[PDB]
């Protein structure tokens, strides 16, 4: 269904 | 502790932009596990340092059933490695993808699992995840939740401890960290109810392709459910997502004990949830050891200071 998902810092 | 010449390299499990995670056989003992090897330059350069020791503390520092253990942590010249449990069982992402949704009964087997990890990682170990979401939960071979990639954890979070960094993924964020908030352990909670909301409804709570349309969405929305979902179910990802986060089920000083005593969770003996007592609504079907079918193709298929503590073995 949705597209994979990056994690992330600031 | 050990080095790099004790493992055999058989399939890549995943690619990133600080390294990569490979499936090993350990030539000692002929047990499998999965390792993240990290490039030094990548890590010190992209300012990624301070996540992998956060990761290394962490792990070292937990056991629980549905936390992927550390067996190793150790460091070449180039290097840094984490060998770690293998979860043959692939990625939620992976299985969801597939399926569209998972039914209650399913959906309730991972939640029971995913709160007694997080609940744990809160009360004991002053732990909090932040980073919850399908692609950061994997199975093991029999079907069992393992939680990976603890970069993003904050440490000595010991109640209404606040935090103040801006991460996580963006999809997941919760509202109080979409504002700028101080924020407490009740983002995990947030968290939860996303992920749960992803398996019984077959769909993200809140999504735009863009995402300051999708935080917009997470702040101002209130949320609406598919109308065969049970109100059991509704309740609670209703609780759990609450925008307020002192409103929020898991939000007050009981955490995940009131998540616990959720009607939803009626049936569910919690020791034997954390005792593996439970029947998996799925077993995964690996064939062999080396069965990466629950894993991405594009990877299966084959396609500098030195750190202070970092080197690390299991103990007994
Ligand atoms: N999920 C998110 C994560 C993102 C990522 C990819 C590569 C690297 Cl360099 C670091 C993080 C990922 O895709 N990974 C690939 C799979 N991998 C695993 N697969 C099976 N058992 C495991 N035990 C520990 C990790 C692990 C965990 C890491």
């Amino acid at each position: 269904g949705r597209p994979r998902t990056t994690s992330f810092a600031e | 502790r050990v080095t790099m010449n004790e493992f055999e390299y058989l399939k890549l499990l995943g690619k990133g932009t600080f390294g990569k995670v490979i499936l090993v056989k350990e030539k000692a003992t002929g047990r499998y596990y999965a390792m993240k090897i990290l490039k030094k330059e990548v890590i010190v350069a992209k300012d990624e340092v301070a996540h992998t020791l956060t990761e290394n503390r962490v792990l070292q520092n937990s056991r629980h059933p549905f936390l992927t253990a550390l067996k190793y942590s150790f460091q070449t010249h180039d290097r840094l490695c984490f060998v770690m449990e293998y979860a043959n069982g692939g990625e939620l992402f992976f299985h969801l993808s597939r399926e569209r949704v998972f039914s209650e009964d399913r959906a309730r087997f991972y939640g029971a699992e995913i709160v007694s990890a997080l609940d744990y990682l809160h009360s004991e170990k002053n732990v909090v995840y932040r980073d919850l979401k399908l692609e950061n939960l994997m199975l093991d071979k029999d079907g069992h939740i393992k939680i990976t990639d603890f970069g993003l954890c904050k440490e000595g979070i010991k109640d209404g401890a606040t935090m103040k960094t801006f991460c996580g993924t963006p999809e997941y964020l919760a509202p109080e960290v979409l504002e700028d908030n101080d924020y407490g352990r009740a983002v995990d909670w947030w968290g939860l109810g996303v992920v749960m909301y992803e398996m019984m409804c077959g769909r993200l709570p809140f999504y735009n392709q863009d995402h300051e349309k999708l935080f917009e969405l997470i702040l101002m929305e209130e949320i609406r459910f598919p109308r065969t979902l049970g109100p059991e179910a509704k309740s609670l990802l209703s609780g759990l997502l609450k925008k307020d986060p002192k409103q929020r089920l898991g939000g007050g000083s009981e955490d995940a004990k009131e998540i616990m005593q959720h009607r939803f969770f009626a049936g569910i003996v919690w020791q034997h949830v954390y005792e593996k007592k439970l029947s998996p609504p799925f077993k995964p079907q690996v064939t062999s050891e080396t069965d990466t079918r629950y894993f991405d193709e594009e990877f299966t298929a084959q396609m500098r200071p030195h750190f202070p503590q970092f080197d690390y073995s299991a103990s007994s």
